[PDB]
RNA sequence: GAUGAUUUAUAUACUUCGGCAUACGU
RNA sequence: ACGAGAACACGUAUGCCGAAGUAUAUAAAUCAUCA
């Protein structure tokens, strides 16, 4: 058995905000924060976002039940088949990298865009406080995939390589069809953590 | 202790929508967790002070618009969120974050 | 003359016939192996047990009051000491009997269940082979008493005997986490004033046989409950193997007798090494 | 079906997406001989006036008013101080063109930057307004399905030398300039965003043409009724009102008119949408249409526009061509 | 809790705090709001001196308002709000300036009910 | 011949299981119960659980067919040895301050923990429950060692607490392979309860 | 007879969630908590969660019916073919630098964000509140080796570090497939808490 | 000739679902 | 010279699998106030 990591970094071109938890509710303040991190308050993208658009993609892609195509990939619970997901996606830790530059350069880590609502027919409007991660914020994911089958994963990751391509011709998190959370993955270097495979044929762009 | 007050109101509270019951929910659902984190019956004044906002918010929230501001003077929010502070029990905020969930299921239905 | 109190920190193990069944109580043959395994033990002398001493069956306390073995003259099994003076002349009614029933319970039989790993101690790839003890926990405060007589030397010499015991244990298991006791001596003015009756009857106390010529005269006028005594010879140097000690047939503590009898400490063992004392001297509270 | 558009929206009038940041008077500094403002942080300047301890006098100056209590900007407090201008780049953020109608100014609407403090088109705000549009063709805001398959992108960041401020102008009787400046970014720009469409619901022809229906109503139902009122004829003289119907037009920001985003006139015959907006704003405003007894020509009243002095022309604020390219 | 009592003292038949608006309540409460959201930012308790310079700008514009309008010079003066800021630049520590946001926030609660 | 108290206490490091077996049965109840009283209900660890742990340590240390200090100490009722053990181990109880401690900040007692098995032929996954006492839970032992001959104390005690020790790093009662029933021995106070021999010169821990 | 202890702190990289029981029926809070302690209330990781997960990856590192090396180090019971767990793996509490640094500071001890699962014909959302403990949480992990017969247990290590391996690229808990459970071991020392084994060249990372 | 001033401050939804619910050894 | 003595209810077991905090949503409307 193997496992490979695909270590990228995804620098986010416009702002991403993925919703948060609890968090304070103040009256005038935001109203639907960034989800954040708790140990340093940064931003931080849940693999479970990630994997999710992805799984979605690589289906409408594929499938348009379950699509056994997505299932090798993104788990396949079901009754009988019962495939593990040969993605182990991770969450995206915003960059010590990030952290300097912005620190350097007097930028917010994350934006405030205030939105709106017109309901347009009296066109009276609703304030409506968002924010999201900056432009040019990076957030480093160390994928883990799971070489299941030996004579496979060259065909996964081809998949992997659509379920890339087309996520960088698509957002991310919530509001994505008002320009949000378009990204793109920079760095994907891909190294194999346990076995002996051979990845260094392996591309993700 | 909560289904007579949701039943007995297409009649439910003139115009309430479960948006506004969850949004309200948000809060007293993260007070309680951050009372599961503590381990002591009694309260710290920061948890007083959390308990106040809650206050703030649930006023901010009746004046803003007429159908939470009659929920919840229909339902004596205001007078038992006092004395969750009054009596100050971890205990007593526990029931009344219940009695809070019971009055959101009601609702469900 | 002297009334002796216990209190187990622990389930009790006494047995009646495998280690699957356990009693509330220990008989007086059990209680006087007790002590004179402790008087060998300590490396006293135990002539004063084998001549002076006498003693009775193990009776329970709840809390405050102690009871004594029904007398022979329906559900009832241990008569507290108030109702003596009421009963053995007949004026006790079946309901109080019911009501004593019902509210009389020293503590709560336990079926344990355990293991042995002996045989994957060797041999690993074995099974384990599950048993069942059963104990019986006693309530808190609640517990066990006897009344023993002698001279105050020979009351001395059962005192530091039993200071002894209370660490040592009482019945089966005791190695096991049973047994361990305390104990106490208290007076109650009752069990004096029962102690000093007289009457026509003999209430006897302790599983109690007659001598060889004693026998006849004993049975005439009686009605009493017989039961069989037996187990296993509890010593290192009795034999190479562990030895079923010879049956003994006894008079079961609550017995009725017209006349009475000295009893006897009969040796029930075969040519061991050393002799086996069971216990017959009764003890009558008539 | 995927498809990939680059749009092109060229500013034929100036377009400000606000952020809800109206600065105020002590954030700026006006140089009336320039025609530039000076932004400045707030941070900056409170720490250059506690550095040398001039911030003591600066609450005396401006709690206890200097004379006029509105009238008091940045400029009489370094006037007061004698503290030149060739010395305020050390806490001056960012200088910008003013167009003014009319002096100094009153208050400076900021437009929407990002975290970086870039320009950039909002995709939401866009989208709104094609969107309004594509109402007004058909009137279907309940169908929530159609609108998640098309996606609008924010636009790229914007060159700081590309943005200028517009002062707002309301022609209702005359060419009257309020007190409102905002932000905007300068005329003659193309703005490139991507405009994707999922599963082909609208087709480019269709959009298009609801643009086209959108502003052909605009045009016909409430703005020709400014071309005889004496303020009008003056704001289409200058170039404010140009012939452009039958045409790729949008409106986007603010300022750009009710009517401009509400399908309202849309929906209706110009009359009957005149009296329903009427009353519509008589329920909204009562300081100026809870006063007016009759219907006047038009329910918003005054048209939204704005003058550039560096070429003595007027635009209105909102008109944007957008132009559709697939890839 | 002081919030309550004032705003409930100077509200009657309307006129809020001899007549200090929504409007103006929230132009005052913006440069509030951002500050809160640098101060959730922020990890260390103890202010960055950079903010605490952006503290007393938030005060410069508190009184610009109360010497342009006199209803934001009342409702400041009567609701104590510059003595608490005050206790805030002094204290260094973020939890009374969070507290102090929480307090401002009840003026607008109370202020729309 | 005398007696020597080895009193003390036992800490419970991690949770610790002790099968009764017959407590609950039930759908979705727990499938394994600790031992406690009938009607007391307290978790108690039987005498013969440590016996028996102690045994195993000790004959484990001694023999890497029997070693004789084990027997001694413990009881050798084979055919030809048949022995009265040395120590008598007794039940273990809640300590009174354990018992308050856990009253005032309303701490249960017992734990519940939940447990899977799933499987490699289907990884189907399937549920368990593991009653255990309470973490920091803390016991009262009570071992009693009477002195059959002098000249073995100053050895066997050294027996004892190495028995102790290995107890104290390894497991007691069920399933402590997963972590459990890990304990450690505390406040111990070796006395002479009964004769004349000296006390004040051992120790165990 | 001695027995190794791996004693060492594992850190949190994704928030590590490991479910507990059924709770209470929570209407919007605590959708899925997290396993907590009881005389702490701390979040606790508990050994059975590491056994199972390294027995699974063992054996399907070399599976991939019960592997040799994987059964002698977790446990094979069996008819006939038993043989001892030689690795009792143990709980995982808080260490103290950890307890203290989070509060010294205001760090949360555990997260709680928020998720969808949406749906593929209707999108109807449907969130879920998953309770992780914050990442960079240090917890204790102080596991135990039984040296039953010397000359393989340097191999054996060899296996563990090669399942420690593992561990440190894949997950703990619930939801690792989505970006959660991920940690690494640090500060592991090993030492032979009872006997006399040489475990000086002995290395875990 | 100066000056800005009001109105909304998030709204409507989903709020966990599906599966295994202990087995095998004495 | 204790129905007794010797005797771990013990061994294996991931609260785990799949699931996007997502959908929709123009920071916008008003043009007036004071000398």
């Amino acid at each position: 058995y193997s496992k490979i990591k695909i270590s990228g970094t995804i620098e986010v071109v416009t702002g991403l905000h993925i919703g948060g938890g609890g968090e304070s509710s103040m009256i005038g303040a935001i109203d639907s924060p960034v989800v954040r991190d708790l140990q340093t308050k940064l931003p931080i993208i849940p693999g479970s976002s990630i994997k999710g658009k992805m799984r979605n993609l690589l289906a409408k892609h594929f499938g348009l039940q379950d699509d056994e195509r997505v299932l090798r990939l993104f788990g396949s619970s079901e009754k009988g088949n019962i495939q593990r997901a040969r993605l182990q996606i991770s969450d995206a830790f915003f960059s010590e990298k990030t952290k300097e530059h912005f620190a350097q350069n007097d930028i917010a880590y994350t934006e405030t865009k205030f939105e709106n609502t017109i309901n347009r027919l009296t066109a009276v409007a609703n304030p409506r406080q968002i924010e999201r991660v900056t432009r040019g914020s990076e957030f480093d994911f160390v994928f883990i995939y799971n070489v299941d089958e030996e004579s496979q994963v060259e065909d996964d990751f081809e998949n992997i390589e659509k379920a890339i391509h087309l996520l960088e011709n698509d957002y991310l998190g919530g509001g994505g069809t008002r320009g949000n959370g378009r990204i793109q993955f920079k760095d994907t270097n891909i190294e194999t953590v346990v076995g002996e495979y051979d990845s260094t044929n392996l591309k993700i762009k | 202790f909560a289904h007579e007050v949701v039943k007995s109101n297409q009649v439910l509270f003139n115009g309430l929508t479960t948006s506004k019951l969850r949004n309200l929910m948000e809060q007293v659902n993260r007070l309680y967790t951050i009372a599961f984190n503590s381990n002591e019956d009694q309260l710290n004044e920061e948890f007083i002070d959390e308990l106040e906002y809650l206050k703030i918010k649930f006023y901010y929230e009746a004046g803003r618009e007429k159908s939470v501001d009659e929920f919840l003077k229909k339902t004596l929010m205001f007078p038992i969120i006092d004395r969750v502070i009054k009596k100050e029990s971890k205990k007593f905020f526990l029931d009344y974050c219940k009695y809070f969930e019971a009055l959101v299921a009601y609702a469900k239905y | 003359t002297k009334v002796f109190k216990l209190s187990f920190k622990t389930p009790v193990h006494f047995g009646k016939k495998r280690l699957s069944d356990g009693e509330m109580t220990i008989t007086a043959d059990t209680l006087f192996s007790a002590l004179f395994i402790e008087t060998l033990q300590l490396g006293k002398d135990t002539d004063w047990l084998l001549n002076d001493l006498i003693i009775s069956d193990t009776f329970p306390y709840e809390n405050e009051l102690y009871y004594l073995p029904k007398p022979l003259i329906k559900k009832l099994k241990y008569v507290p000491v108030h109702h003596y003076n009421q009963y053995l002349n007949g004026e006790l009614s079946a309901e109080d009997a019911t009501d004593l029933n019902d509210i009389f319970n020293i503590g709560y039989f336990s079926l344990q269940t355990k293991v042995s790993l002996i045989a994957q101690e060797t041999d690993s790839s074995a099974d384990s082979e599950p048993y069942s003890v059963g104990t019986f926990t006693f309530e808190p405060e609640a517990g066990l008493y006897f009344i023993a007589k002698g001279s105050e030397e020979t009351l001395d010499h059962l005192n530091n005997i039993m200071t002894a015991l209370q660490y040592s244990g009482l019945g089966g298991k005791r190695n096991a986490g049973y047994g361990q006791f305390e104990y106490e001596i208290i007076n109650n003015q009752q069990l004096s004033k029962l102690l000093n009756q007289n009457g026509k009857h003999s209430i006897l106390l302790s599983t109690a046989m007659a001598k060889k010529e004693e026998i006849e005269s004993a049975l005439k006028e009686a009605r009493y409950i017989l039961t069989k005594r037996s187990g296993f010879v509890q010593s290192t140097n009795y034999s190479e193997m562990l030895v079923k000690k010879s049956d003994f047939y006894s008079f079961s503590s609550g017995s009725v007798f017209k006349n009475i009898f000295n009893g006897d400490i009969f040796n029930v063992g075969h040519n061991g090494k050393h002799p086996v004392y069971r216990y017959a001297k009764p003890l009558w509270l008539e | 079906t995927i498809k990939n558009y680059e749009v092109v929206i060229k500013t034929l009038g100036p377009i400000h997406i606000g952020s809800g940041q109206v600065m105020k008077k002590q954030d700026y500094i006006y140089d009336f001989y320039n025609s530039k403002v000076y932004m400045i942080n707030g941070n900056k300047l409170v720490k250059f006036l506690k550095r040398k301890n001039l911030l003591y006098t600066y609450q005396n100056f401006l709690r206890y008013p200097p004379k006029n209590p509105r009238e008091n900007g940045l400029k009489d407090y370094l006037d007061a101080q004698n503290v030149k201008q060739s010395e305020w780049e050390a806490f001056v953020s960012y200088s910008e063109k003013v167009n003014q109608g009319k002096k100094p100014l009153n208050d400076l609407h900021l437009m929407v930057r990002d975290g970086q403090n870039k320009v950039y088109l909002p995709g939401s705000s866009i989208k709104g307004a094609i969107k309004t549009t594509l109402v007004s063709k058909y009137n279907n805001e309940k169908n929530k399905d159609i609108y998640s398959k098309i996606k609008v992108s924010d636009s790229k960041p914007i060159d700081e030398s590309n943005l200028a401020i517009y002062q707002k102008i309301d022609i209702n009787k005359s060419e009257k300039s309020m007190p409102l400046y905002r932000e905007c970014i300068d005329v003659n720009t193309e703005i490139k965003f991507k405009l994707t469409i999922e599963d082909e619901i609208y087709s480019i022809n269709e959009i298009e043409q609801s643009i086209q229906d959108f502003y052909k109503n605009y045009y016909d139902k409430w703005l020709v009724g400014f071309k005889e009122t004496k303020g009008g004829r003056r704001f289409a003289l200058e170039g404010g009102i140009p012939d452009v119907l039958n045409q790729n037009i949008l409106f986007l920001g603010a300022g750009t008119g009710f009517v401009s985003k509400t399908t309202h006139y849309q929906l209706k015959n110009r009359k009957q949408a005149k009296q329903d907006s009427f009353e519509i704003l008589t329920k909204k405003f009562r300081g100026t249409y809870g006063k007016m007894k009759e219907i006047p020509s038009n329910v918003p009243v005054a048209l939204k526009g704005t003058t550039n002095q560096s070429r003595h022309t007027s635009y209105q604020q909102g008109m944007c061509k957008v132009s559709f390219q697939e890839l």
